[PDB]
């Protein structure tokens, strides 16, 4: 009730001697007397008599920032999280108001204050069901009001290079942790912009300061920009064409209170590879994949504007291609691209532009941008391969016609012999004959699998140690597990004859290396067991249909 | 209402394919049809799906299956939906005119359709209420095509062009169509338009 | 055909009936094609539609019904009372998703809460026929805007469609980028309005007392209708019947006793 008078007294009184004397009162609070209620009361305070600010705020909140940064971090912030968010959120929003008076000196004081502080705590601040989404509408809230200028303030300023490194960084990490895996219902849709914007915003902000104190000027420690890019990409990876077109008017609503958002990033980003300049090749391996699929954005013009750049860093390979060539760059650049285009994300107007900026590029260029423009092609032809095969599965989704399609990018990965794509529609086919107990044919693509492999002990690749289980396998123990499995498919496939053929090289592997006799003991049990079965059951025989297609 | 009718009744055919487009829709996702007398332990029940292709019919004595459809191979997967002669309807059904053991009693009279193919085989089978059998009735004539026999179908087909023609109204709000057409100004000859095209 | 001009006090490109084909860009032009005319005849007018706002259409003066008001209803002042126009028309174009959604219903299997949004549908359309005039005291300019917002939202939460705010004028000002945490409560109420109905669908379509308990929260005096009918008794004398509310379990009276005289000959005097 204290506050319940604040205005009128005021009314009555003077300002700033009624101001300070309600702060002497509020800070004779010893540090554990009702929290919650003295949280309360400054709320009721700051909600009114704060219409004015000039003769009070600036005294009126120093305080108020005193007691948010005791509730910032002493393990006793359980109880207060709501309420002083509460609080936060009001004195913000006067704030906000604009005939309340002047604030941004008093508004860069507020960053100074309280900024690191939310940072930490929304880092820490980080489980969704409580009121944390409370927390990130304040947080947001500020940084909308913020400016450039104010964040270069200080917040560009602070102490040793690497404090304010490590503070940008954990920034960074806690834009990804809430872009990703956002906080809102996603039918929140309007705030769901806004806290884009922001973000957007205060990204921009942190791009500005890397580039002025982290570029070549710290010609070293220039790691984070691992995370700005991969940031960069995660939040440019929502919100596109579909995402805006479910109402009509939702492309021109966006459109008219947005505009394009994702243009901006990836002219942004674009500008921002463009500066990284001597240490893209010192950065490019990791980020090859990071730039494909923001590529490959339904929309034209960043499209447009982000092909080039894959000319730009098999450029920049140019330039380190004193040895050999972009060998390790199209690997990944190859390999992502499948996942991606598999994925159902790409078109064809997409591979079409592809190809015609790739090759226009590289006839401004030398021999290299030949043979690049040798390996696009291989692209291309890669591009429409799996842009049939989708068109396919898309077409008929009867298992057999996936089988076909999936068969002949299988023959075309041989031919091209990137091994590891290969191997991975090997295993789609597996699982697909699994599913329809093809174990004859299961068994028969396994054994591909298998072909490739050594009776060596040295694991020689680690291409073939796949996802079922990634670790040593020595190369002859992998072969070992593969025929294991083929042995079991043929003998529930009927068809033991291959069985015991191939029980025999397993056998002679047992006894030539690894002397395992139990195995043997075990194989040649089965083997014994499938020459009975041979020689005891009988099996139907299969009709042969001819199929002429006309 | 004159010219408004006009419109209205005038712009038919989008609400008339948007009806049997649902019809072919409900013989996709069917049910379980009824058999004739399948009394002394006989599955009554048996669904009877429509390819999505709308070209074969999954159907045949499949069990009591409260579920319904389920898909997989029918007894006879295949009616040829383009020599269907027609379905007799009530009387006409010659198993309506059996007198002797498969004698389908009075109270299934609206419920007999027997479909015509091979000239000599029938598809004699019974809806289990008269409103999805008029829309079955529908589905097929679908199929063959042609007008709508059912009552629920003539209800939607009324009842969402007059909603459609009620939205339509918006924009002529506080305005007169008159009955004659209005006079169209006379275009002058030239069409050199002074400004430019698009 | 010639001078053409660009304008924009147009935007009601309004038809009359469906178009004659006339021009080699028109066609049937419905009822509700509002269409954005960019070049300006006398007697004609070419430019966009509603259907295809890339394209051009020359559509007859004596068919347009010119409208120089726009989308806003207030820079012409046409609004008929200010900040409400707006509602109509967000609502009209809510109501072509509806449509949209309409035609996604019947060709599925949801034809019983189809059917709820066929009444709801009606309930809507009536209600902005009947606020179309302006002829409605204030308060009940309010309650029909809170009433027919919160069954758009509603018909949006059960279709899953996203979510509006600034309860008032056009649900729009708040949407203006104003604040950040005004807006974060203005969608804290909006969900709290979600909650409220989605719990009450069980509250009201099944039980038909939770409804009058929210109701009698509401409001504090009450009146009970009493419509007496005739009296059946045999008195042939005059007959001053006392009736009023009573309180047996206090044996106490709780209403003031409404004095019926009833005559002698069986009707009342």
């Amino acid at each position: 009730y204290l506050p319940s008078i604040i205005n009128d007294v005021k009314l009555v009184f003077d300002p700033v001697e009624l101001s300070v004397l309600f702060c002497k009162f509020i800070q004779s609070i010893p540090d554990n007397q009702l929290v919650r209620q003295k949280l309360n009361c400054m709320t009721k305070i700051v909600e009114s008599t704060l219409f004015r600010q000039s003769e009070c705020r600036e005294v009126l909140l120093p305080l108020l920032t005193d007691q948010l940064s005791g509730q910032l971090d002493d393990n006793s912030n359980k109880p207060d999280h709501e309420a002083s968010s509460q609080l936060l959120s009001n004195i913000l929003e006067v704030l906000d108001r604009k005939d309340v008076g002047a604030t941004a000196v008093h508004i860069q004081l507020i960053m100074e204050r309280l900024l690191r502080r939310i940072n930490r705590t929304v880092i820490g601040m980080n489980r969704q069901s409580p009121h944390i989404g409370s927390f990130v509408a304040c947080m947001i809230a500020l940084l909308q009001q913020m400016d450039d200028s104010h964040y270069s303030h200080y917040i560009s300023t602070f102490k040793t290079r690497q404090d304010i490194i490590d503070f940008l960084m954990e920034t960074f990490i806690m834009f990804k942790d809430l872009i990703g895996k956002n906080v809102y219902a996603k039918d929140w849709m309007v705030m769901n912009m806004t806290q884009n914007r922001v973000f957007l915003r205060a990204i921009n902000q942190f791009a500005e300061v890397l580039t002025r104190f982290f570029m070549d000027q710290a010609s070293f420690e220039l790691q984070l920009w691992n995370n700005y890019f991969h940031l960069a990409v995660a939040f440019l990876t929502h919100e596109s064409l579909q995402l805006e077109t479910f109402s009509q008017a939702k492309r021109n609503k966006i459109v008219k209170k947005y505009g394009d958002m994702r243009k901006e990033i990836g002219f942004r980003i674009r500008d921002m590879w463009y500066n990284l300049g001597p240490h893209k090749i010192k950065f490019i391996p990791s980020m090859v994949g990071p730039i494909l699929e923001v590529t490959l954005t339904p929309e034209v013009e960043l499209r447009k504007a982000t092909i080039p750049i894959f000319f730009d860093m098999m450029q920049c390979e140019f330039n380190f291609s004193g040895n050999g060539n972009f060998h390790m760059f199209e690997n990944e650049l190859i390999t992502k691209l499948d996942q991606e285009v598999e994925g159902g994300r790409g078109d064809e107007q997409y591979k079409v532009l592809l190809e015609k900026l790739l090759l226009e590029h590289c006839r401004k260029h030398k021999y290299l941008s030949s043979s690049g423009e040798v390996f696009a092609l291989l692209v291309s032809s890669l591009l429409e391969n799996l842009l049939d095969y989708r068109t396919i599965i898309m077409q008929d989704e009867s298992k057999e016609n996936r089988m076909s399609c999936t068969v002949n990018v299988l023959n075309f990965y041989k031919e091209k012999k990137r091994e590891d794509i290969y191997i991975r529609y090997l295993y789609k086919l597996r699982d697909l004959h699994r599913d329809c107990e093809n174990y004859t044919e299961a068994a028969y693509t396994l054994l591909l699998h298998a072909e490739l492999l050594q009776w060596s002990d040295k694991p020689c690749v680690p291409h073939l140690l796949q996802r079922d289980s990634y670790y040593v396998y020595t190369q002859q123990e992998l072969k070992e597990k593969l025929y294991q499995e083929i042995i079991s498919y043929f003998d529930k496939g009927k068809m033991w004859e291959k069985a015991i053929k191939l029980s025999k090289e397993l056998a002679e592997t047992y006894e030539s290396k690894v002397f395992d006799y139990e195995g043997l003991g075990n194989l040649l049990k089965k083997r014994a067991s499938f020459y009975e079965n041979i020689i005891k059951a009988m099996r139907p025989q299969p009709e042969y249909f001819a199929v002429g297609y006309y | 209402s004159r010219p408004i009718l006009e419109l209205k009744e005038k712009i038919q055919p989008e609400i008339l394919e948007l009806i049997k487009q649902q019809r072919l829709n409900r013989l996709v996702e069917g049910t379980c049809f009824r058999k004739l007398n399948a009394r002394r332990r006989q599955d009554k029940f048996w669904y009877c799906r429509l390819s999505p292709n709308h070209k074969v019919l999954h159907y045949g004595d499949l069990e009591e299956s409260p579920q319904g459809e389920v898909p997989h191979d029918s007894l006879q997967d295949k009616l040829p939906v383009a020599d269907i002669k027609a379905v007799v309807t009530g009387k006409d059904c010659p198993h309506m005119k059996e007198k002797g053991a498969l004698k389908q009693n009075k109270e299934v009279l609206e419920l007999a359709f027997s479909i015509l193919y091979d000239s000599n085989c029938q598809l004699n089978f019974i809806a289990p209420d008269k409103h999805e059998y008029c829309i079955w009735t529908d589905g097929l004539n679908a199929l063959l095509g042609k007008d709508m026999m059912s009552d629920l179908t003539r209800n939607d087909l009324d009842t969402l062009l007059s909603m459609e023609i009620k939205l339509r109204l918006l924009d002529l709000e506080n305005i007169q169509i008159p009955d004659a057409p209005p006079p169209i100004p006379k275009e002058p000859s030239n069409y050199d338009f002074v400004y430019d095209c698009n | 055909m010639a001078r053409w001009i660009p304008t924009k006090r147009q935007k009601y490109g309004v038809a009359i009936y469906n178009y004659n084909a006339s021009q080699d860009v028109e066609l049937s032009l419905q009822i509700g094609d509002t269409v954005h005319i960019l070049e300006m005849y006398e007697g004609w007018y070419r430019g966009y539609t509603l259907q295809n706002k890339s394209k051009k259409g020359i559509f007859p003066e004596t068919y347009i019904h010119l409208k120089e008001a726009t989308v806003e209803d207030l820079g012409q002042h046409e609004t008929v009372i200010p900040g409400e126009l707006p509602l109509v028309q967000e609502l009209t174009s809510t109501l072509r998703e509806w449509a949209v959604i309409w035609r996604k219903l019947y060709v599925n299997n949801k034809l019983t809460l189809f059917r709820q949004l066929q009444q709801m549908t009606y309930s809507l359309i009536e209600w902005r026929s009947q606020i179309l005039s302006g002829t409605l005291p204030k308060d009940e300019l309010a309650e029909l805007k809170k009433k027919v917002t919160a069954k758009i939202d509603h018909g949006n939460r059960m279709l899953g469609l996203d979510l509006v705010v600034r309860d008032d004028n056009g649900n729009i000002l708040d949407p203006d980028e104003t604040s950040t945490i005004a807006l974060f409560k203005a969608h804290e109420v909006a969900s709290k309005r979600i909650e409220e109905k989605i719990q009450e669908e069980k509250s009201i379509l099944q039980n038909l007392d939770l409804r009058g308990q929210s109701i009698f929260s509401t409001i504090h005096t009450y009146g009970l209708y009493v419509n007496f009918k005739n009296f059946v008794c045999n008195i042939g004398e005059d007959a001053e019947l006392f009736m009023a509310l009573y309180d047996p379990d206090q044996s106490t009276f709780i209403s003031e006793n409404y004095l019926i005289r009833w005559g002698s000959n069986g009707m009342p005097k």
